[PDB]
């Protein structure tokens, strides 16, 4: 029990991130940091330096709350589209900023949400937060097959993007609707932009009318009973992608891309998906909660196969150089990793079902990514 | 006509009436009437002669759908299918064995719904009338579509096409032009004088001049539009702008989680206005407009205004009203914000509803007893919310005296 939990609690990941068991200097050297690579390519390469220059006497500089909003938001309402790379970086750093501070409460939260409730503000986040995942992630999570394994919800979990757990958790806590909008707009931008390669068009996002009817749906949710209109085909594109996800010999890609929606649409929308008499005969949601488990799991042993790999590839400006992970073998790795990996999988398999439908989505990866991790850990 | 339909799927109303005035059964010689009403009134007593059934209600305030009977398909199969009488229904066999461009003359292109993109040859055809392309996954039309000096329809729903090109406002005739709000229009719209319908233009980050010309564009009876960007008083322009057409028959106006400075307390309406929509529940009006009075406006049927608060005089204003066959009033202030659910007291009047059979008083604390003798005489339907804490001195009562065939009720957490 202790014996892994002490030690994930003393390295230097794995504390930024929640495990399925269960700083200042770190980012302001990033921050510091980032002024070098701009001047290298002045050979139009100079808003991006006078940007990243306001950012850092913003940050660094104490600001009356008054005026730190419309400092923060002067700046982040300006950018709007190896050149592109580094503006992705300048606002993702930009409302790392709220978040930095928030938590030490330098902003009243009221001023937050008012700032957050803006129809600028959370469509940017949504943008930004799978624009982040796919510029640094992506590349690694193809290499180990685990590309069709990442899903929007399960994104805030990364020790990277735990600015977006306040962002959603005091939202939600706050202003509930709001929540499950951006949650919407954030899985229809990753639908979008390649995270969930497909060629049909979305039917469930990128759409304000179909929003409107969910949050219709929401508050009045006798409205299931007898919907009208334009609520006939929402529920009808349900079932389809529940029989789909339900299906044995589909494709493993469609199957899965229709789970990830699913998953989204159940979570952000509770009651939306809920049969009484179906769902209990096909055993549906314990089928949900393999797959979520499956997924979680899946994350974990890619960030363990990242880290042992690492001993850059956890992303560009993501983790500085005099903070990076040394190649060297220590001590207790060897009494730490094994054991670890070993006591995931126990967890993962005590309470995720088996069947001929489901055994290729949770324990046929599972077994996959556990025969390619246990033949690397020494090398 | 319906025999080009397949066996066993849903069929559109709106398509039917598009594709008889565009191959030729329409012809109206009294020049009183835009060919469209009549359309609709045809297909109206088409069904009403129970030789179709209806299905749904669409966005324009009438059925949304149809179905053939099966024991009339192969009738209507029997009688007009060996004589004389192109489209892809669901079929992949379209382009790699037909060849569309051999066809010299053809009246109607539909291929809706397919999963084929290689239109660029609209200029080998010119006695082309429709040109459909809901959901047929092309990225882009070319650039010679102005060539087509006859046409009417020009339906883009669910495609990839992101800007229209500007070579369509040299169309001397065009009715409806069925575009997704995500892709901007061409400028120079106002040449459009016979635009007959115009579903979700998408409205934002327009100069105002655009915004003048469509008052030039007196035909109209649907006009379905959006607007994200321009919050301020350049929608002055278009309120008077909608004042200028004449002809009216519904209107809705999605937009999110704002005020709406949209339309003006001091604005004369349409004479003749049936829907007056307004589906997104995230806006609101600042109190009931005041240019909703039993003077003009006389002939609603549909509301659906969410409005910040529902003063205790607002549900005796709207009793006034004529018609309003359906009534759907939110009430904003309750669900977004922490506000109690407060009870109307409607007192005056003798009538107050004269038909009015649906009525869904979402977040309003209206009581069945709350209407005095008789307020309501049909309501076919009645929804409202009724918190536990009023059980004292006979609020709810529920007399049934006016038949309310079904009825549905929110319950409250509180007490």
């Amino acid at each position: 029990s202790k014996d892994i939990r002490e030690y994930l609690a003393s390295t230097f990941p794995f504390e930024q991130q929640s495990t399925i068991l269960d700083q200042l200097k770190f980012r302001q050297e990033n921050l510091a940091e980032l002024k070098d690579q701009i001047i290298l390519s002045l050979g139009n390469w100079q808003k991006l330096l006078d940007y990243t220059n306001k950012l850092d006497e913003l940050s660094n500089t104490k600001i009356s709350p008054e005026e730190f909003i419309e400092e923060i938001q002067k700046v982040l309402y300006k950018v709007k589209l190896l050149y592109s790379q580094f503006n992705l970086s300048i606002q993702d750093f930009a409302l790392q900023i709220i978040h930095s501070k928030y938590k030490s409460n330098q902003i009243s939260q009221n001023d937050l949400l008012k700032l957050i409730t803006e129809d600028e503000m959370l469509k940017i986040l949504a943008k930004t937060k799978v624009l982040t995942y796919k510029m640094k992630y992506f590349d690694s999570a193809s290499k180990m097959g685990i590309n069709k394994y990442i899903s929007t919800e399960m994104m805030d979990l990364d020790w990277q993007f735990s600015h977006y757990k306040t962002f959603n958790d005091a939202l939600k806590k706050n202003k509930a609707s709001d929540s499950s909008y951006l949650g919407w707009l954030t899985h229809g931008y990753s639908i979008k932009y390649g995270l969930s390669p497909n060629n049909e068009r979305s039917m469930f996002f990128q759409d304000g009318r179909k929003y409107a009817e969910l949050y219709a749906f929401s508050k009045s949710p006798h409205r299931k009973i007898i919907p009208g209109e334009h609520l006939k085909d929402l529920l009808a594109k349900i079932n389809k992608s529940k029989g789909i996800f339900l299906d044995q010999n589909a494709l493993l890609d469609k199957r899965i891309y229709a789970f990830h929606e699913l998953n989204t649409l159940e979570t952000h929308f509770p009651g939306i998906t809920s049969s009484f008499t179906d769902d209990l005969k096909s055993n549906y949601r314990k089928k949900m909660e393999s797959v979520s488990l499956t997924c979680q799991v899946l994350q974990e042993i890619g960030n363990i196969h990242r880290f042992i790999e690492s001993k850059t590839e956890y992303g560009l400006f993501s983790i500085p150089k005099i903070f990076s992970i040394p190649i060297d073998y220590k001590h207790g790795e060897k009494e730490n990793l094994v054991s670890y990996v070993d006591f995931l999988y126990s967890t993962a398999h005590e309470r995720i079902l088996q069947d001929n439908s489901i055994n290729q989505l949770c324990l046929d990866p599972l077994q996959e990514s556990l025969n390619r991790i246990k033949s690397n850990i020494p090398v | 006509y319906l025999s080009i339909f397949p066996e066993d799927r849903e069929i559109r109303r709106a398509r039917l009436i598009w594709r008889w005035i565009s191959e030729g059964f329409v012809y109206s010689e009294k020049q009183d009437i835009s060919l469209y009403e009549l359309g609709d009134s045809y297909f109206n007593e088409l069904v009403n002669r129970s030789m179709i059934q209806p299905i749904g209600i669409d966005d324009e305030g009438k059925v949304k759908a149809c179905r053939v009977h099966d024991m009339v398909l192969d009738l209507i199969c029997s009688l007009s299918s060996e004589e004389n009488f192109v489209t892809v229904f669901s079929d992949n066999v379209v382009g790699k064995v037909l060849d569309i461009s051999r066809f010299k003359v053809l009246r109607v292109l539909d291929l809706e719904g397919c999963h084929v993109s290689d239109v660029g040859y609209v200029g080998n055809l010119l006695h082309l009338r429709y040109l459909g392309l809901k959901g047929t996954h092309v990225k882009d039309l070319p650039m010679e579509i102005g060539k087509l000096q006859f046409l009417l329809t020009l339906d883009l729903r669910g495609t990839k096409i992101e800007v229209l090109p500007w070579s369509v406002v040299q169309l001397r005739r065009l009715m409806c032009l069925y575009v997704d709000y995500g892709m901007k229009l061409p400028s120079g719209i106002g040449n459009l004088t016979f635009l007959e319908v115009l579903d979700d233009l998408g409205l934002s980050d327009v100069d105002l001049d655009f915004v003048k010309e469509l008052g030039r564009l007196t035909k109209l009876r649907v006009l379905r539009l959006d607007f994200h960007g321009f919050d301020q008083s350049m929608g002055k322009a278009l309120e008077e702008s909608i004042s200028n057409m004449y002809k009216l028959d519904s209107l809705d106006v999605f937009v999110n989680r704002g005020l709406i400075n949209c339309l003006s307390e001091h604005w004369v309406p349409p004479p003749r206005l049936c829907r007056l929509a307004f589906p997104s529940k995230r806006s609101w009006f600042k109190t009931l407009p005041s240019w909703i009075n039993p003077s003009s406006l006389p002939l609603l049927s549909y509301l659906d205004i969410t409005l910040f608060e529902v003063r205790s005089e607002d549900i005796q204003l709207l009793g006034t009203l004529p018609a309003l066959v359906y009534l759907e009033i939110w009430n904003y202030s309750v669900f977004e914000e922490a506000h109690e659910v407060e009870a109307p007291v409607l007192s005056s009047g003798a009538a107050l509803f004269p038909c009015a059979t649906e009525c869904r008083f979402i977040g309003i604390g209206a009581v069945p007893s709350m209407f005095p003798q008789g307020a309501a005489p049909r309501l076919k339907r009645l929804w409202f919310t009724f918190p536990a804490k009023w059980i004292s001195s006979e609020n709810i009562g529920l007399g049934m005296r006016h038949l309310p065939s079904l009825q549905r009720v929110v319950v409250d957490v509180i007490s």
